[PDB]
């Protein structure tokens, strides 16, 4: 079965999403 | 420790007689055992095959009861065959 | 064969295996039964799903993360939403389709390996310790062997340490069913079939059979009983007395059968 | 499907003839050897044209 | 077997069934090749993939 | 998973149906051994396959 | 015909030193080219070991030029050891 | 499936492969140590290929 | 696809970087046929090693 648990190279996706989320907060702040 | 086949037949040959000489009238339906006990005296190549197989089969066609001298005598010059199959 | 040779007994009945070594000293009949060696090893448990193995594929790290992650997507839509929107998109897509693959690659290599095919494949792996009886036409047939790989088989068995041989049917079997697949079993085509079909039915039969030959019934060189019998056996072949016989007494009643 | 029923092929002699029981022997260890399934696989599946 | 019995051939080599029948006129060396009655039919140019 | 495993499996009607069906003929050899089992067969089957 | 171990080995030794004896003097650098020919001629049951494989080592160690006949009249009863491999 | 078949190895591993199957022809020099090698080789695989 | 198949990475510093780096030190046994290779080869790279 070989069990994967890819969390690392996930990992990565999930940092380009905080990143986005990010810009977000900033976008969402310099409009108000 | 060589074998040498040519000792390991005459060995067989001499064995296998000197067995069949103890079944006296019996001789033609001893002939495998005894030829079993040739083949464990004197070892042979192949386990199956036994240490000259030619002799054993020209003994097993040939010899009847109490006909067993002639035919050994008659047996034992005959070529064994192929002693590795 | 001993009681039959120095006469204590007039005929021998029973799973008798045929070889030359005992052709030369008895007389054997045409064969009742047909077996062969054969493989026996222990049967995969069928299933043990739980509901871990939904969380098999996707790390325990992952799901964390993604909870987190959903969280703070909506704590950042609470306070430019496009973005996120979309943000979110690509990041649920990956994960979707990382999840889909690597299940995908869970049940592709699940459905990809078998454990064992054929006798070849025991002489090709060190993992699984196999044997056979500490005697028999079995041994004497694996150790006058020729044959490359059941030659290599032999040296395996007669030089690994523990020894793999064991004294009697049942222990083999036992230790088959001990040793959690790590051991296999080499018998008659015939008692696999038997065990294979008695409680708990845990046991089953690999392959083909490694050798082709029968049992029979012994009776002494020149011996009167010689020819009856052997003509009765035929007749019993014939009739399907022996057919109907085998399935008497192996699959009929047999509780797993 | 399956096999009806479960017989074999046969080498035949004349009853009392001295070729037999060598014929017999011969069978056997042809059949220990490997001889028979050798040629069997010979004859029939190593040139089998259907995979 | 003919052939064998009223012996105009020393010895018969061929895919001879061993039967009981056979078995009493003359002897039968210990069975060279295994086989059964079995069936043949045409094999199907395709299967129904179904629903 | 299944598309990768490409597994093909081929049923068959073995010898009991055949006994039951009259839309596929059989048959067997003119004479010998398979055609005396038939004959002679006490079996429910093989029997009515005769008849 | 039939084969003979026995019956090869005593073909195996003469062809040998027949062949030899063409090659006097510089007799022990030709012992492996005679056996050679003497396998062929006498035959072999593994093309690789020879007529007689005990015979032919004896002879190598043991031949020295001019000494030829002393040498293999010592060697030629000598074990040939198992012709298989 | 396909990109799985794609990626997936095992075409070819040993010189046992080509003993094990009959699609792929081959061959040797006319003469030579390679032809003369099979010849004389008395272990299984290469006996086989000889053949 | 490439879950199912994985793969393997196969890194080889080689000979000459041995004699290019300072970070990981090397060495051969207190005497024997390499040591004596090392002492006279007329190499550039193994010369360098040596030294
Ligand atoms: C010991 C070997 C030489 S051998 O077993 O004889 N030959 C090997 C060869 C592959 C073989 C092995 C086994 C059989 C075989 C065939 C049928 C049976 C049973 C079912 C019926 N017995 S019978 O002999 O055919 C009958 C007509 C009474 C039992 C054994 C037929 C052929
Ligand atoms: C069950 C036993 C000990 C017997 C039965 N047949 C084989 C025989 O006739 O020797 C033996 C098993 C074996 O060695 O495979
Ligand atoms: C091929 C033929 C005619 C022979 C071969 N064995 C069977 C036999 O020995 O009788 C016959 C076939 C059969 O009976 O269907
Ligand atoms: C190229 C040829 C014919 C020579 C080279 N080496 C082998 C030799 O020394 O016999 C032969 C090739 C071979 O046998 O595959
Ligand atoms: C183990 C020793 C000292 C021996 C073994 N082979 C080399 C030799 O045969 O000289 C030496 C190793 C070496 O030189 O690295």
């Amino acid at each position: 079965k070989t069990s994967a648990l890819s969390l690392s190279n996930v990992a990565g996706v999930f940092y380009i999403l905080v990143g986005g989320l990010g810009l977000a907060m900033l976008v969402a702040l310099i409009e108000f | 420790g060589p074998a040498d086949c040519c000792r390991m037949k005459e060995c067989c040959t001499d064995r296998v007689n000197e067995c069949l000489q103890r079944y006296s009238g019996r001789e033609d339906k001893f002939v495998s055992f005894c030829y079993q006990e040739a083949t464990v005296t004197c070892g042979s190549f192949n386990e199956i095959v036994g240490c000259c197989y030619g002799y054993q089969m020209c003994m097993i066609r040939v010899v009847k009861p109490n006909s067993l001298s002639g035919a050994h005598e008659a047996c034992k010059t005959v070529s064994c065959g192929n002693p590795c199959a | 064969v001993g009681e039959l040779v120095y006469g204590k007994a007039d005929i021998a009945i029973a799973p008798l295996t045929i070889t030359l070594v005992r052709e030369e000293v008895i007389d054997f009949s045409k064969p009742f039964m047909s077996l062969g060696i054969s493989i026996m090893i222990k049967k995969p448990q069928k299933s043990k799903p739980g509901v871990f193995s939904f969380l098999d594929p996707l790390a325990y790290e992952i799901w964390m993360a993604i909870v987190f992650a959903y969280i703070l997507v909506s704590v950042v839509l609470f306070l430019s939403a496009r973005i996120v929107a979309g943000v979110w998109w690509f990041f649920t897509l990956i994960i979707i389709s990382s999840y889909t693959a690597n299940l995908a690659a869970f049940l592709t290599v699940e459905r990809m390996v078998s454990p064992i095919e054929s006798a070849e494949d025991l002489s090709k792996q060190t993992e699984i310790a196999y044997g056979t009886l500490d005697s028999g036409s079995t041994k004497e047939f694996f150790r006058r062997s020729k044959i490359a790989v059941f030659d290599k088989m032999w040296t395996y068995m007669r030089s690994a340490e523990p020894s793999v041989f064991v004294r009697t049917t049942a222990e083999g079997v036992a230790r088959v069913r001990k040793s959690k697949g790590k051991y296999a079993y080499l018998l008659e085509s015939t008692m696999n079939e038997y065990i294979e079909q008695r409680k708990p039915c845990d046991t089953m039969k690999v392959g083909g059979n490694l050798d082709s030959k029968g049992y029979g019934i012994a009776t002494p060189k020149g011996s009167s009983l010689g020819t009856p019998v052997n003509l009765a056996v035929l007749k019993l072949s014939e009739q399907g007395v022996l057919d109907k016989l085998k399935n008497k007494w192996w699959y009929d009643k047999g509780e797993c059968g």
